[PDB]
């Protein structure tokens, strides 16, 4: 199924059920299209008590889309805000905060020093389509997703290029160990509703 | 002959500016013609500008980079700056400080200038 964010607002959104663990790595996949031209906003944001910022995917108008892992940031290759579907999996390693972004099964660069040795903090909100300023809330419509999301998918180790491959390629379903993509793990609120969705052909159409 | 040292570098927002420093810890720094360069992540070292010996000529990769970057020195004090306003999160790079005079070329480390649109926000 796909989450629909039609409008640019403060109040539309989607809401991870599950939390998450303290992260030493993770692989974080999914599915999206935007409507949205000066820039895609904010696909999904991750903010704990102390850290709003915790992980955030973001493109903020006309800038460049970067990564915050503890308010720390890194810009990212990926260039997905053309309106059509596109598939994109960000790894990350605590350690030497090291991180990798993939694009339709294709990597397109790595990086390294994104919150080295920082691990993610446990018990948080996920966020989808907004940018939070406080742990589940205070959204910025600037910052808002407008759009579709699919197959948000959380795991705690760095996938291996073939496995992206085959998940971009949708020969792979396996679910996140730790997010899951299901019905009852994604709320919507505010406007915000789900779809059965095109299939991964379909959708590269 | 020459040891130079960048500061000034940080975390910056966007549409901010920043003054970088270089320092020569010698006493012959009016020999030189000095030069700023920038390494943004996995990207070639590009020149951003330079200027002459006793500071009447400066040189510029660009009219982008004229447009909101100033090279200047003061003899005296043995630094070369660049003044760079309304940073964007593209200008994020390692920048380096370059002198040269006659056959000679020498290096900074370094100083890191990261600007975001979405940090802190
Ligand atoms: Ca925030
Ligand atoms: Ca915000
Ligand atoms: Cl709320
Ligand atoms: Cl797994």
């Amino acid at each position: 199924f796909k989450v629909s964010l039609p409008l640019r607002t403060n109040y539309l959104y989607g809401k991870i059920k599950k939390t998450l663990p303290e992260l030493y790595a993770f692989t974080i996949c999914l599915w999206l299209r935007s409507s949205a031209s000066p820039g895609i906003g904010t696909p999904f944001s991750y903010a704990v008590p102390g850290q709003a910022n915790e992980i955030v995917l973001i493109e903020w108008g006309n800038n460049p889309i970067e990564l915050l892992i503890n308010d720390k940031v890194a810009q990212l290759p990926l260039f997905v805000s053309d309106g059509k579907w596109h598939h994109i999996c960000i790894t990350w390693t605590t350690r030497d905060g090291m991180w990798e972004a993939f694009q339709d099964g294709e990597k397109l660069g790595t990086g390294e020093n994104l919150a080295p040795w920082h691990p993610i903090k446990p018990g948080g909100v996920l966020i989808l389509g907004q940018e939070q300023d406080t742990v589940g809330g205070r959204f910025d419509a600037t910052q808002a997703f407008v759009g579709e999301l699919s197959q948000f998918n959380i795991w705690d180790r760095v996938l291996r290029a073939q496995e992206i491959i085959n998940i971009a390629n949708c020969s792979t379903n396996m679910p996140g160990n730790i997010i899951p993509w299901v019905d009852n793990n994604v709320d919507v609120f505010g406007g915000a509703s789900k779809w059965p969705v095109e299939t991964c052909e379909e959708r590269l159409l | 002959q020459l040891q130079l040292v960048e500061s000034g570098g940080g975390l910056v927002q966007a549409g901010d500016s920043l003054k970088l420093s270089c320092i020569d810890s010698g006493s012959t720094f009016n020999l030189y013609a000095m030069g700023w360069f920038r390494q943004a992540p996995g990207k070639e070292r590009e020149f951003v500008a330079s200027i002459s010996r006793g500071g009447g000529s400066s040189y510029y990769a660009d009219s982008q980079l004229k447009g909101r970057f100033t090279i200047s020195r003061d003899n005296a004090k043995n630094t070369v700056y660049l003044q760079m306003n309304s940073l964007k999160p593209e200008d994020t790079a390692v920048y380096y400080c370059n002198a040269r005079a006659g056959r000679y070329d020498y290096w900074g480390q370094g100083t890191q200038v990261t600007v975001s649109s979405a940090a802190g926000h």
